[PDB]
Parts: C-alpha cells; structure tokens; sequence
C-alpha cells in the first residue's frame, strides 16, 4: 500500500489504522509527503505494531511523527520480528524526541532482520550518538546507515570515527549525512576509513555551503577512485571550482549543489 | 644507471642557463662552484633518462629500469619553462617520478599548478624558490596553495620579495607541510613574525638582513617555541 502526497482530513487516518488491522497479508506500507496532520498519525502505531504481521517495510516519511508515537514504536518493538526496513526520519521531533529515541535504541534486541536504519531528527540527538554506537556494533548487517538533517560537528566525526575503527561488517555500501558543521581541519580526520569500506555504492557527506582547501581536494579523488563502485555519489553544499572538478575522477555522477 | 660516480667537473655550463639562478639563490656566500656544477651536471642527467624515456616508445614497458636510475636523484623546474615531456614523465611513469629525492621549483603560471596538482601521488620533498616577487596577487596565493600541498615535506625560500610583506602569514598559513623557511632580504609585519613564531613543526629557520630591531615577542625576542629547530 503506497499513500503518496493525499490530502488528509486528520479524521481518515484513524478510520484507516483500525481498518489495516485486518490486513494481515500486508507487507510494504508507504506514507510519503504527508501534509500537516497532529493527532491521527498516532492511530497509525496504535495500531500497528501489534497484533503481529508480516510487515517488511515501514516507510514514513516526513509524517509529522511525535516523541510519543515513537514512543509508542519503542513500547511495541517486541513484535513485528521480521521488519527489515524501520524508516521514520525526514522528520523533526518537536519535544522529547531524543527521549523517544533513546528508548527505542536500547532495545531491538529481538530485532534481528533490521537494515537500513534511518533515524528521527532531535534538538541535539547529536548528543546521544554514541547510544546508537552502543547497538549499532551488535547489528552485522548495517548495509545502510542514515543520520539526515541535523548539525554535525567535527566532534561528532571523532566518534563517528571510533565507531568506523572499526569490527568491520565488510557488507557496508551506503551512508547518508545530509548536513554538518566540519571545519576545513577534516573530514580528513576519517579519511581512510573508506580502506574498511570498499564497497560503498553511495554518500552524500553534504552541507550547506563550504570551500575545502586544495589539499582535501586531492585526498577525496586519491581514495574515492579506490572504490569498487561509487555508484554516483554527491557532494552538495560543497564549493568545488571547475580546477576541483578537474582533479575529481570521473564519478558515475557528480553534483556540487 | 649503475654509473654512480660523477667523473670530470670541467666545463658542463650549457645546462641551465640560470648558472648563478640569476641573481637569486646560491649567491656571493655558500658558493662552492664545485657543488653547483655538480647540481647542474646531475640535473641534466636526469633529464637525459627523461629523454631516453621519451624516445624509447615504452611508456610502461621499461618502468623497472627507469625507477632504478631516476631513484635518488633530484629535478629542477623553472616555473617559466615547463617543457611538454614534464606532463608525460609524471603523468606515464609512476613510481619513478616520485622516486626523486627533491624537485626543486623556481619561480606564476597556471600550467605549473596543472603538472603538480594532480591526482597520481603525493611528492616527497618540494623545494619553492620565490624571486621577482614585487606584489603578491590573491590568485596567486591561491594557486600556490594548491602546489604546497602536493607534498609530504615542505622546504621554501623566498628571496628579496617586496610584495610578501603583510601576506607572508596568509601564504604560510596555507600549507603545515612547512618545515624548513629561509627569508632573505625580505620586510615583514609582526603579524607575519609572530607567525612564524608560532610553527612548532619547524627544523631550520634562516633570517638574513632583517633591520628592524625592536620586533615585541618575535624571533629576536624569544624564538624559544621552535623547539624542533636544528639549524
């Protein structure tokens, strides 16, 4: 069931969370582009999350989460084994979020299909990275890992760095970070770490505007061409000028913003 | 390749116009002829091989017997004449080219920074020569950047430059890979001298005719913090 960009009555929602419960054939679940909703999103993991189902895939995109229906998530994570996909990012949680999160990641532990991991945006989840490290290690299946829409300081790298020392998973291809705060003294402090990662496919490694120096430059095209696939990989936000993209190899694709 | 031995120091004047460097380094102290003729033979010998390799239509086939000569060896390049076989020497023979021991570049043209700022390797030591340096443009400074880093050690020399005064700090902010900075001749801001001061990674520091005097916290003051300093 794919629900793309439909207007809402914020009424519908509760109507169709208890009408899903008979659906228990039901596997993949979209919920894109939601407009302004509140209360009735809520009804969604009420319902679901229980009452045990075959569901894959749960895939809500900027759905106007709160800290409680998170919560809620967190409370009902001892069913649904099998879910390989747990999205719920491009979302920003107003109070509390980082609470709900923290909730939710010391447990899983009877999650033992989970990919792909994307994560809730919190006013600063950012303290709280090393608590993912805390499960991440324990997942060996980590192929996809997405931290979006947040600041991300050059302290944040350092753990990040710890956390990419790393037990490797040799199965790891793609990573997301659509924003940070990194100084021109690195980044670079994790160059290398892509040595562990050689069949990344994908990254973003993004900002909002930023000007590397040359020798940077040179480090991102000497490691990225060791790559076996860097299947178009970007690098938005970043101030390249056509000297830069001269020396950065011929990438699959490449955009600079 | 195996011939080692340099042989007879006669004559060998028809390499390297820039016998004296043309009023720039090695000047009337430290000259040794002896050492600068022998600067000037080995250098043309390492273009000789670079021009055997050209002619012997084996840009990789014969990759083993070229790191075996050029290793050890030193090239000098004269930022106003980059001869095209420069670009396939360092762009065809990998492992031989970063063989060398220096590369000493002499100066700013945008084909400089082409040859060194490339994605095949990093080199070991680069020596930069800056002389007729009346006025330091922006772009310039830019592109500079772009050459220093292209390397694992930095040496540089900057003689009687008159528009490096109040931007000697922004240049040698560019690159940490500086260890070893003479300035000869060469007027200078406290700002750029508490700068100097304040790079603890260097090993030789050379200040010749500095007039100044009274110079608050510089290099005539303590100059205790280069601990590393040898020379």
């Amino acid at each position: 069931l794919i629900m793309d960009n439909i207007k809402m009555n914020e009424e519908d929602a509760i109507k169709l969370a208890e009408g899903l419960k008979n659906l228990k054939k039901m596997c993949l679940f979209h919920l894109t582009h939601l407009s302004d909703i509140g209360e009735g999103m809520d009804y969604i993991v009420k319902s679901l999350s229980s009452e045990p189902c075959d569901l894959e895939e749960i895939q809500l995109v900027s759905c106007c989460l709160s800290a409680n229906a998170v919560k809620i998530l967190a409370q009902n994570l001892h069913n649904l084994v099998k879910l390989s996909i747990l999205d719920l990012s491009e979302n920003y949680l107003e109070k509390d979020g980082n609470e709900a999160l923290h909730e939710l990641i010391d447990r899983m532990n009877v999650l033992e299909q989970l990919t792909a991991l994307m994560l809730p945006w919190g006013c600063d989840v950012q303290g709280s990275l090393s608590s993912l490290l805390k499960h991440l290690e324990e997942v060996p299946q980590l192929v996809k890992l997405g931290l979006k829409n947040w600041r991300l300081t050059d302290t944040e790298i350092r753990i990040l760095g710890a956390f990419f020392g790393k037990n490797p998973l040799k199965n790891f291809q793609q990573l997301n970070l659509a924003g940070n705060r990194v100084s021109s003294d690195g980044w670079l402090a994790f160059m290398g770490v892509f040595e562990n990662l050689k069949q990344l496919v994908f990254f973003d490694f993004s900002t909002k505007e930023f000007l590397p120096d040359p020798a940077l430059v040179r480090k991102l095209s000497q490691v990225l061409s060791k790559l076996t696939f860097l299947q178009e990989a970007r690098l938005v936000g970043w101030q390249f000028d056509d000297d830069d993209l001269s020396v950065i190899t011929g990438a699959f694709k490449l955009v600079t913003a | 390749a195996a011939v080692y031995q340099h042989g007879c120091l006669l004559g060998l004047s028809i390499a390297k116009r820039p016998l004296w460097r043309q009023e720039s380094l090695q000047s009337v102290k430290n000259t040794t002829e002896q050492e600068i003729l022998k600067a000037i033979n080995i250098n043309s010998f390492v273009e000789c091989g670079i021009h055997l390799y050209q002619e012997s239509t084996s840009k990789s086939a014969l990759s083993q017997e070229f790191e075996a000569f050029f290793q050890g060896k030193s090239l000098y390049i004269n930022s106003g004449n980059i001869p095209d076989y420069l670009f396939d020497f360092f762009e065809h023979l990998p492992n031989c080219a970063s063989a060398l021991d220096f590369i000493k570049l002499d100066f700013i043209p945008s084909r400089a920074v082409s040859l060194f700022f490339n994605w095949k390797q990093e080199f070991r030591t680069l020596e930069v020569t800056l002389r007729d340096f009346s006025k330091l443009n922006k772009q310039d400074i830019r592109y500079l950047g772009k050459i220093f880093s292209s390397a694992t050690s930095l040496r540089l020399q900057i003689k009687r430059c008159a528009g490096v005064a109040g931007s000697l700090s922004l240049v040698l902010s560019t690159c940490k890979n500086i260890y070893s900075l003479m300035v000869e001749a060469s007027p200078l801001t406290i700002e750029d001298e508490r700068h100097i001061t304040s790079v603890t990674n260097l090993k030789t520091l050379s200040i010749h005719d500095l007039q100044n005097q009274r110079l608050p916290g510089g290099l005539t003051d303590s100059l205790g913090n280069l601990k590393n300093l040898t020379k």
